């Protein structure tokens, strides 16, 4: 019954405070929605450096509310030249049952959190993840991912076709940090990504030999 | 002049049921039959994912993980424990595989062309529990149903 | 020249905020938001050098990128899907230079009121796509 605005969350760290809108989407009953942040290795955090308030909080049917995200004096103890990865939780608490032997599904939003400092804040629509450098090797690719973002790969084909509706196991890169994906050699490779707003734009890369950049 | 500022994203998706409480019922059971191996007739377990692109879930890879969580039978992961002492576990079936709850990844991709809704069929057993038995009185369970976006 | 737009009217700006590709790409439309053109230090009084003006009244004209077939929809700038739509007294407004209706205007200011949506253009093949989206108009003044 309860629901976020976003899939991924993008936090400016020229700003001290951001806010994320839910929704109790059932018109009848009211749910409460629970709020919680976890670290990279998606553990419960509760000390900072980012907060999740209020923790909990009831929504009347229809009611539209918002969670809000908080920093702490830790918050400049993070890398400020990359991305550090966070995970934002709502779950919901349907109201007890009248009825007597019965099942409740209670619904929880897991979405990627992205600290990104100030000295990387970015423009509109801007992309990075043109920067992306693929090697090809035993087995598949090696991409490369030099930018000081987290970039999320969804595919990787021979066609723009099947960049987007081919079968590839998501996986996400490190800020500056490589990874090789297992893949048949493609002539000219693409890749298929997941911005900001959700979109997933299809990267385009010309190969030199063994070494692929994005053809501009 | 006048300029016109907006921003458009992918929202997450958003469940609901036939029930306001998101809850079915197993209506009353046979403590003697369930206490005799019998089981409870398999109960619709439908979800409807709304204000959302279902273009994920759908069938014919996923973006979305999908999964259940809830306390477990010790050693079945795949028994959903129950509240009221019963002695009774919940079992659920999705597209010819069982869910489990011990945060295992579930199938992410039950959706049935063109539908938005995910179906499943959950019946109500003595647990495997060794030394378990069947007693009189209402039970009750949550399960999580989570979805963890990438 | 009876009238002047007001300093803050003349170039304004409406931030519809964040919204749901699903919502919109379903017909969805975003909540409407005000769009005000203040006209001040009207002089509809010296307006009297031959009374065939017809009272103080003044048409006000849009102008901007149009959706094909559909010219009363604001064509987003990038993107592809979106589509701004204006409406004055009910009726919508076109983006082609046409006068809109007349005002009426007394002496000293007027506030010529509108709202604005954002949703799917009427196009066909529309396609509502995620990203950041912004839309410009101009509008000129004809006084009756």
């Amino acid at each position: 019954a309860v629901s976020l605005d976003r899939t991924r969350a993008v936090f400016d760290g020229s700003e001290k405070s951001m806010t994320l809108d839910i929704s109790n989407d059932n018109k009848q009953l009211p749910y409460l929605a629970q709020a919680w942040i976890e670290n990279e290795n998606q553990e419960k955090i509760i000390t900072g450096p980012v907060i999740a308030t209020p923790p909990v909080q009831r929504l009347e049917p229809g009611a539209k509310s918002m969670v809000r995200l908080s920093t702490t004096p830790d918050i400049s103890k993070l890398p400020q030249d990359r991305e550090s990865l966070f995970y934002f939780n709502l779950r919901e608490i349907p109201p007890r049952s009248e009825k007597a032997n019965v099942l409740q599904i209670a619904l929880q939003t897991k979405i990627k959190l992205f600290y990104r400092p100030a000295a990387i804040k970015t423009r509109p629509n801007e992309v990075w993840q043109d920067q992306l450098i693929l090697n090809k090797v035993s087995g598949g690719y090696r991409i490369e991912n030099p930018t000081p973002y987290y970039v999320t790969v969804i595919g990787l084909g021979g066609s723009e076709k099947q960049a987007e509706e081919g079968e590839f196991e998501t996986v996400m890169l490190s800020p500056r940090s490589e990874q090789t994906v297992k893949s048949a050699n493609y002539n000219t490779p693409y890749l298929s990504y997941i911005n900001d707003y959700g979109g997933r734009p299809v990267l385009s890369f010309i190969c030199n030999g063994s070494r692929c950049s994005v053809k501009k | 002049k006048v300029t016109f500022n907006n921003t458009v994203v992918d929202a997450p998706c958003s469940i609901s049921q036939k029930s306001a409480d998101q809850s079915i019922d197993f209506g009353q059971l046979s403590k003697s039959f369930l206490e005799a191996g019998g089981v409870s007739k398999p109960m619709d377990l439908d979800i409807e994912l709304v204000n959302c692109d279902i273009t994920a879930f759908k069938g014919g890879k996923g973006t979305v993980k999908l999964a259940f969580t809830g306390p477990i039978v010790n050693g079945h992961s795949d028994e959903l424990d129950t509240n009221g002492g019963t002695g009774l576990a919940i079992v659920v079936q999705g597209a010819g595989k069982n869910v489990v709850f011990d945060g295992s990844e579930g199938d992410a991709n039950t959706l049935k062309d063109g539908e938005n809704v995910l179906h499943y069929t959950a019946v109500v057993k003595k647990s495997s529990a060794v030394g378990a038995a069947v007693t009189e009185g209402a039970f009750s369970a949550v399960a999580n149903f989570n979805l963890t976006y990438q």
